[PDB]
């Protein structure tokens, strides 16, 4: 069984309830969403980045357990051009459960963002048996968030 | 070459407008919607098609952004 550690901190939301079309639908892949209170992304699981969005705001990652994900801050944050975020780490970079990724601000996106629900899917649907969504609040790299299976 | 097809499937080079996306939407705008061919986008791998106002949404998945690259150097090449 794989456990998806907590991205950022908030509450988790339903992936259905998000104001997005593709997400809710789930066209992009299947997993939660969790409305930010912290002002950090990190690894939800030890694996390698696997791409940076250039506008700094959303990455992808994936697991040595074979596990892809990804990590979508806000709803079309990609037009605030970057504003908000900074990338801390690269590309292709190693990352343990934990590492920062990115930071952002809060506050400024809140007042600008469409929305800062945080879709965090599984790419992989096709390659796992099972996946278990939980529910409650989280606290960015320790609260488990999802539970995969094969 | 899909590139090329993206572009015929909104009219036509001369029918964009503008260009741009998110993480897994790309957003194309369209002179005329009457011309964009929902059946080609279906066709061309799009998982579906929304429209708002002039501009024309398709859903290529997460490799959305490929595209916009692709059609982007086409376009100015
Ligand atoms: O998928 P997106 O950048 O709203």
């Amino acid at each position: 069984t794989i456990e998806i550690i907590a991205p950022l901190s908030g509450e988790i939301v339903n992936i259905e309830d998000v104001p997005d079309v593709v997400f809710a639908e789930k066209i992009v892949g299947d997993g939660i969403a969790i409305k930010p209170t912290g002002n950090k992304m990190v690894a939800p699981v030890d694996g390698t980045i696997g791409k940076i969005f250039e506008t700094n705001h959303a990455f992808s990652i994936e697991s040595d357990s074979g596990v892809e994900l990804f990590v979508h801050f806000g709803i079309d944050t990609v037009e605030l051009k970057g504003e908000g975020f900074k990338r801390i780490a690269e590309e292709g970079q190693r990352v343990k459960v934990g590492d920062t990724v990115i930071e952002f601000d809060l506050p400024l996106l809140e007042e600008k963002a469409k929305s800062t629900l945080t879709p965090v899917v599984i790419s992989n649907m096709d390659e796992i048996k099972e996946l278990i969504k939980l529910s409650g609040s989280v606290t960015v790299g320790e609260t488990p968030v999802i539970r995969i299976k094969k | 070459e899909m590139a090329a097809a993206l572009v015929a499937a909104f009219g036509g080079k001369e029918n964009i407008t503008n260009l741009d996306a998110c993480i897994t939407r790309l957003r194309v705008s369209v002179a005329d919607v009457s011309k964009v061919d929902q059946a080609g986008l279906k066709k061309l791998g799009a998982a579906g098609v929304v429209v708002a106002g002039s501009g024309v949404q398709a859903i290529f998945g997460t490799k959305s952004d490929n595209l916009k690259t692709e059609m982007d150097e086409y376009i100015r090449n």
